[PDB]
RNA sequence: AUUCGGGUCUUGUAAUUGGAAUGAGUACAAUGUAAAUACCUUAACGAGGUUGGA
């Protein structure tokens, strides 16, 4: 085993036992694990196993995501936290001083998500429709990063309305465009070309485009920064 | 090149479907007046645009055309060539589990075996409608199809 | 020729700015050409900078313009409307090669041919 | 061949003298009673076989004679049934009784010794017996199966004429009367198909309205239906079906939707309705009963227009799951199998008074 | 029952039968809630079919939370009897998944895309 | 396209299994040249071996 430090803040990757390199996470409430994922002890710090398969964020990383936007001490609106597996890392990664608020609108989810933001000081839960800002307009501050991943077709327009709410000039927008819950009819590529175009005929500046594939079947992340 | 990367995409539909030719070109062509005189909607509705309506949209089919919707037919030309290409047994006859994968198919839908509910179908690109009826026949018989029946289960699309 | 394909309809196809002024004067229905050759629904689109072009072009030949800010084209916002109307959509088309291209820019279309599966459509 | 028999308001349906005979088998899952003496045959997922004297209205059935069948009978061509016998028929001539389930054989039976004298099996490895008619005054025998084809038999040939192909589920009931003709439904396909045997033709009717388009153009001035399970026909022109959510169903040949439609007949008990689990209707009159698992007989009556159909009354005697149901004549006698079970296997929670055996009631005028 | 998130017309659910059997034939079938529990917990299944007759309602009530934490879409049926019987067995089955849709990839698409309609979306 | 990077990972058995695959002959009457009427349609009986590059 072996543990270090990659180019992004509070991101690490292990050498283990027989020669595998999976992603972890710095553990904020060490002991505890949100799903089933592993916990490991590396010179006294333990870390949290970063299982891509279930996480957007790890998937995009592992298929060369640029820069990554999320580092400590940032400041993030989470559309479409459900259960808390991906806002768990990434509650890791910004620390105790940064800020993460997640918005889900499924009660029997939030149920779960409860559990993981009570551990945690990091994640601000909030039972309410991404469609409507102004249902929590009064409990979030402006970010500098907007991680939007909600299944909805008209999932882009909502991430803008919040951006144009939330997300502070120059800042970015990690976008999860869901091919299949856009519309199972057309092909996954004609779709993630048509939603940028929803960002670009806004004002965000496509920085990054990638997908998702062995991870996440029909699913591509866009990295863009809001003017 | 186009023409080149094209001569691609056909061997690609080769067995996106399952031939071995240019029945690729007889879809297609099909394809054509299909749109073609369609796409020649135009025009209003002009008790013709009527009957030829429902006409062309009773191209439905099934195992054939689209699902639920249109008027704009076009769409195929987008399908059809890619979907007109299923239905029929070339396709909807392996994705029913009798067919162990297209090829293991073919040769019985040939080989005498492989039957549509009573009279077999040697013609191995015949086209489906209303499926469930598909079965071997057979009529000491029809052997890879009669126990291989893993297709008990072949809930597919 | 070992490209993947992933093309659904409706077709994008840009046209370019010489394929619209010689449509226009010799009266051939752009639009109703490109569904009669690509055989399915077709998006039709032209960069800012093809139609600025074609801006200047409408100061002495009016026709080409209008129709070639019809929706039936819609525009394609290009974040560089300054460039040739060849480089603009060479440059709009090398990230995505999805895009079929129209054009009577017979150079346009050779370093084209370059990026796999780009579809090619002009009149003769 | 049409409906000639007007006795639908004679019927001394309040009065109807009722009883119940238990047997010590489980889940009967078909009766089929002859008449010219006569005589029921009842079958039962417990694989028996049983005859019983019914001449006698005065006096419950007369149990005769049995076969029990088993696992002795594995293979399929043996003399005998190891697996859940589904329907019977008794043979008009009197000479047979055939039994058929999901061990996919036809056997038929003498019913002078309850003895199997032929075995005549579907050789489809999904050809389970669904339901059984003869034609009627006839030897003609058709069967609905599972694999989606009605296989047609000549039973004193005791060979298979020919297969019919249409439906696009299992063929759950088949109906017939004197016409070398039937109907079947094929459940979740939600259709009934007329075939015209020596015509090689068939007619296709359909159910399966979407409620919310039925009630759009109900406003011009309710419940899903996922499967059309019973079907009995009246004369050699109409014919009525039986659904899972309640509907009873009248249509006739010339019409692509139903003549008439009661909906809920059954009742219901958010809203879940009663499904219909058999239907009879006695050839060529305007009565036909109904059952379900609510726990009476409902006897209807038809229009002399054959435009619409009406409540007799109700036989409340009946608690249980009706598996089938058969009228015998002399004075009228209602016969029907009950069951804790559905005939197929279909769930049903709470059954009031499940019970095994056989209802009678015989009814005056 | 209060499990079924929404309303699957008939020809949808036999569409959704139909399609398991090809999955079984020529793809990657999953059978039984805790074979399609693990299923959805480790990502691999495409389409999620859940019976509407199961009877503790509770016993599948974890999945559709649980698809979509994970986004995985899913389906009704009326009969766990039919699925199962479906699924290649003789015995009834309340919930099972699309690992592989093999020679139904077609008929899923359509039906993932159906739901979704009957769902909200565009 | 690669220049180095990258991608990732079955691929060979000139290895060991599959049905009584199937073809071709044999009555087979024959819509049938009442003779073509064994050549049809059966039926079966039988029955698998261009280019460029060393």
């Amino acid at each position: 085993i072996t543990v270090k430090q990659t180019n992004m803040e509070n991101i690490y990757e292990c050498e283990f036992n027989d020669g595998s390199f999976r992603l972890c996470t710095r553990n904020l409430v060490p002991n505890f694990n949100v799903y089933g994922e592993r916990l490991i002890k590396y010179e006294g710090v333990e870390y949290r196993e970063w299982n891509a398969f279930r996480s957007k964020l790890a998937g995009a990383i592992l298929k060369g995501l640029k820069t990554n936007p999320i580092r400590k001490g940032t400041k993030v609106l989470y559309l479409g936290a459900a259960s808390g597996t991906t806002i768990s890392h990434v509650s890791d990664i910004i620390e105790l001083n940064g800020k993460a608020y997640g918005v889900e609108f499924s009660p029997r989810v939030v149920r779960e998500l409860l559990l993981v933001a009570q551990r945690r000081p990091n994640i601000f839960p909030l039972l309410a429709d991404a469609r409507f800002p102004q249902s929590y307009k009064s409990v979030v501050e402006n970010v500098d990063v907007l991680y939007v991943d909600i299944a909805q077709p008209d999932q882009t327009d909502i991430a803008i309305y919040n951006a144009k709410f939330f997300l502070k000039v120059n800042g970015d927008m990690l976008l999860v465009i869901k091919a299949r819950s856009i519309d199972v009819t057309k092909d996954p590529k004609e779709i993630y070309k048509t939603e940028v175009e929803k960002l670009e005929n806004s004002n965000f500046e496509t920085i990054q485009i990638i997908n998702l594939d062995p991870y996440d079947k029909d699913h591509a992340i866009v990295l863009s920064k809001y003017k | 090149s186009s023409r080149l990367d094209a001569e691609l995409k056909l061997a690609g539909e080769f067995g996106l479907k399952n031939k071995k030719e240019i029945y690729r070109i007889s879809f297609q062509l099909s394809k054509i007046r299909r749109a073609a005189r369609d796409l020649l909607t135009r025009d209003e509705k002009d008790p013709k645009r009527l009957f030829e309506g429902n006409a062309l949209i009773r191209r439905l089919v099934r195992v054939g055309v689209l699902s639920e919707d249109k008027k704009k037919l076009d769409y195929v030309l987008a399908l059809k060539v890619e979907d007109f290409l299923e239905r029929r047994l070339q396709t909807q006859v392996y994705k029913l589990g009798l067919a162990k994968s297209v090829h293991h198919a073919r040769v019985l839908i040939t080989q005498r075996h492989i039957a549509v509910g009573k009279q077999i179908v040697n013609i191995p690109s015949f086209m489906v409608r209303l499926d469930s009826e598909k079965h071997i026949d057979f009529a000491r018989p029809g052997r890879v199809a009669r126990r291989n029946a893993a297709r008990k289960a072949e809930a597919s699309g | 020729f070992e490209h993947n394909e992933a093309l659904v309809p409706p077709y994008n196809v840009l046209v370019d700015t010489n394929f619209l002024s010689r449509t226009v004067g010799a009266k051939l229905p752009l639009l109703e050409s490109a569904m009669d050759c690509l055989y399915a629904s077709v998006n039709i689109i032209i960069t800012s900078c093809v139609m600025a072009e074609l801006e200047k072009l409408g100061p002495r030949y009016r026709v080409a313009l209008m129709i070639a800010r019809d929706e039936r084209w819609q525009r394609l916002t290009c974040d560089h409307k300054g460039t040739y109307a060849d480089d603009c959509i060479v440059d709009r088309v090398q990230k995505h090669r999805i895009y079929i291209v129209a054009t009577n820019d017979r150079d346009l279309k050779r370093r084209i041919r370059k990026i796999p599966g780009v579809p090619i459509m002009s009149v003769q | 061949g049409r409906v000639f028999r007007y006795f639908g308001d004679k019927l001394l349906i309040s009065e109807a003298k009722q009883s119940f005979t238990r047997v010590g088998e489980n889940n009967l899952t078909c009766i089929s009673c002859f008449q010219p003496r006569l005589f029921a045959y009842t079958v039962s997922k417990d694989l028996q076989l049983t005859k019983y004297d019914i001449t006698d209205f005065s006096k419950r059935p007369k149990k005769l004679k049995y076969a029990k069948g088993g696992a002795k009978y594995i293979p399929n061509t043996t003399e005998g049934h190891y697996d859940e016998i589904l329907t019977v028929a008794a043979s008009p001539d009197g000479k047979y009784v055939v039994t058929g389930g999901r061990d996919r054989k036809l056997i038929v039976w003498s019913t002078e010794s309850l003895s199997p004298v032929k075995v005549i099996p579907t050789k489809d490895r999904r050809g389970e017996v669904l339901s059984l008619a003869f034609r009627k005054n006839s030897d003609q025998l058709y069967a609905s199966c599972a694999d989606f084809k009605i296989r047609t038999y000549s039973i004193n040939q005791f060979s298979q004429l020919e297969i019919l192909y249409g439906h696009h589920d299992i063929v759950e009931d088949i109906s017939a009367l004197a016409m070398e003709r039937c109907v079947t439904v094929g459940a979740r396909d939600r259709t009934a198909m007329l075939w015209k045997i020596p015509d090689e033709t068939r007619l296709t009717f359909r159910g399966g309205d979407e409620p919310q388009k039925l009630l759009r153009r109900w406003m011009k001035e309710f419940f899903c239906e996922g499967s059309i399970d019973v079907v009995s026909m009246v004369d050699d022109f109409h014919f009525i079906t039986g659904s899972d959510n309640g509907n009873i169903c009248l249509w006739s040949l010339a019409k692509k939707k139903p003549i008439f439609t009661e909906r809920i007949a059954h009742g219901i008990l958010l809203l879940q309705p009663f499904w219909i689990t058999s239907l009879y209707a006695i050839p060529y009159s305007n009565v036909f009963i109904s059952g379900s698992w609510s726990g009476s007989l409902k006897v209807w009556k038809i229009s002399d227009n054959l435009r619409s159909f009406e409540l007799l009354g109700e036989l409340s005697g009946a608690k249980g799951v009706v598996t089938k149901i058969q009228v015998v004549e002399s004075k009228f006698r209602i016969l029907a199998s009950i069951a804790k079970e559905h005939r197929l296997g279909r769930w049903i929670a709470n059954v009031s008074g499940a019970r095994n055996g056989i209802y009678s009631a015989v009814i005056d005028q | 029952a209060s499990y079924v998130k929404f309303e699957v017309p008939q020809d949808l659910a036999d569409k959704v039968l139909e399609a398991v059997r090809k999955a079984k034939e020529s793809g990657k079938i999953k059978k039984g809630t805790n074979e399609t529990t693990k299923a959805v917990e480790r990502g691999q299944a495409k389409l999620v079919i859940i019976a509407e007759d199961v009877q503790p309602e509770e016993i599948v009530a974890h999945l559709p939370l649980l698809c979509d934490e994970k986004k995985i879409p899913y389906v009704y049926v009326s009969s766990k009897k039919a699925l199962g019987e479906a699924c290649g067995l003789q015995v009834a089955t309340a919930s099972a998944a699309i690992l592989e849709p093999g020679e139904a990839k077609d008929l899923v698409d359509e039906i993932i895309k159906r739901v979704n309609e009957i769902k909200g979306k565009t």
